[PDB]
């Protein structure tokens, strides 16, 4: 009477993302593939724009292109929600404030399509000033550490996350990203609903020297925390 | 600094005495990690004798981190009652807030944890204080229909 989709990350998982975007009309679309290793906490995935220039910079679309591939540790496996959810998936939904800019709103499906871990999202922006630091394309190419803070929501069976991410500015400052993220279950299956805890994540952005299209080349690595109790 | 490294490693790892014999062999007790997180942040999450040792040789008890999180507002998040206490016995600011949205009292009373509220109070949180999305501890009790919480609050 418990989920076992934790199994289901023992080893290497080949992932396929696809994303669907407009943002202040401008419509793109991006894939990405690459696979993750949950044992380490590991994601490696290239992504293209498939219809031209993306309109936005990648950074601002590093959070909306997999949580399921966090490590948690063997002391906190009971609060491990995504993989709970799997193989039916989870629904993931935010909303991103671009501080003194517009917005994202997101809502993606993250689910097992055969062996493949497959993240489809939809992302709609509205109200960005086109001389601002994301349709102005100002911000650094590069990525910081982060907190990502998980709380139960039960209500909704599913989890509520909060976290602020921070994009450098060429030439000084930083943009602030506020999160705000809903994750439900798709499945009727039973999931695992945690105690307040947090994921510390790494990103490294790079680029393919053989690509011409716009890309971006992420290697993030990501590991549960702050539950205590059992170490 | 490599000594402070390894001790925000052992304060994450929960090793007591690791954190010991690294602060007497001459550790930064406030070495900083790259989301501003100090050794007292970690181990606000739940290791007590951590945060006692850290406090008793010099730690930063109001560090901000670059969220605006303070180790207080870590161990109110996380549910961890004789954290607050001894983190309050060492100055905590009972009512910080510069960034983060939000006071320790807020985000006691968003999960339910009436001992740590109480103690906050004992302490001098401000009630009135409001978050980032206008409300006190009071409305935050109301909207989770907690009226063992809004009795207390008033």
């Amino acid at each position: 009477m418990v989920s076992k989709g934790e199994e289901l990350f023992t080893g290497v998982v080949p992932i396929l993302v696809e994303l669907d975007g407009d943002v202040n009309g401008h419509k793109f679309s991006v894939s990405g593939e690459g696979e993750g290793d949950a044992t380490y906490g590991k994601l490696t995935l290239k992504f293209i724009c498939t219809t031209g220039k993306l309109p936005v910079p990648w950074p601002t679309l590093v959070t909306t292109l997999v949580q399921c591939f966090s490590r948690y540790p063997d002391h906190m496996k009971q609060h491990d929600f995504f993989k709970s959810a799997m193989p039916e998936g989870y629904v993931q939904e935010r909303t991103i404030f671009f501080k003194d800019d517009g917005n994202y709103k997101t809502r993606a499906e993250v689910k097992f399509e055969g062996d493949t871990l497959v993240n489809r999202i939809e992302l709609k922006g509205i109200d960005f000033k086109e001389d601002g630091n994301i349709l102005g394309h100002k911000l650094e190419y590069n990525y910081n550490s982060h907190n990502v803070y998980i709380m139960a929501d039960k209500q909704k069976n599913g989890i509520k996350v909060n976290f602020k991410i921070r994009h450098n500015i060429e030439d000084g400052s930083v943009q602030l990203a506020d999160h705000y993220q809903q994750n439900t279950p798709i499945g009727d299956g039973p999931v695992l609903l945690p105690d307040n805890h947090y994921l510390s994540t790494q990103s490294a952005l790079s680029k393919d020297p053989n690509e011409k299209r716009d890309h971006m080349v992420l290697l993030e690595f990501v590991t549960a925390a702050g539950i205590t109790l059992g170490m | 600094s490599d000594l402070g490294k390894k001790l925000l490693e052992a304060a994450r790892a929960g090793q007591d005495d690791e954190v010991r014999i690294l602060m007497a062999n001459g550790a930064d007790v406030n070495a900083l990690d790259e989301v501003g997180w100090t050794p007292l942040h970690l181990a606000a999450w739940g290791h007590l004798e951590i945060v006692e040792v850290l406090l008793k040789n010099g730690a930063d008890v109001n560090a901000a981190d670059i969220d605006g999180y303070t180790p207080l507002h870590l161990a109110a998040f996380s549910g961890h009652l004789e954290i607050v206490e001894v983190l309050l016995k060492y100055g905590a600011d009972v009512n910080a807030d510069d960034q983060a949205g939000f006071t320790p009292l807020h985000l006691a009373a968003i999960f339910g944890h009436l001992e740590i509220v109480e103690v906050l109070l004992k302490n001098g949180a401000d009630v009135n204080a409001q978050d980032k999305f206008g409300k006190t501890a009071f409305d935050i009790s109301i909207d989770n229909g907690n009226e063992d919480l809004a009795e207390i609050l008033q």
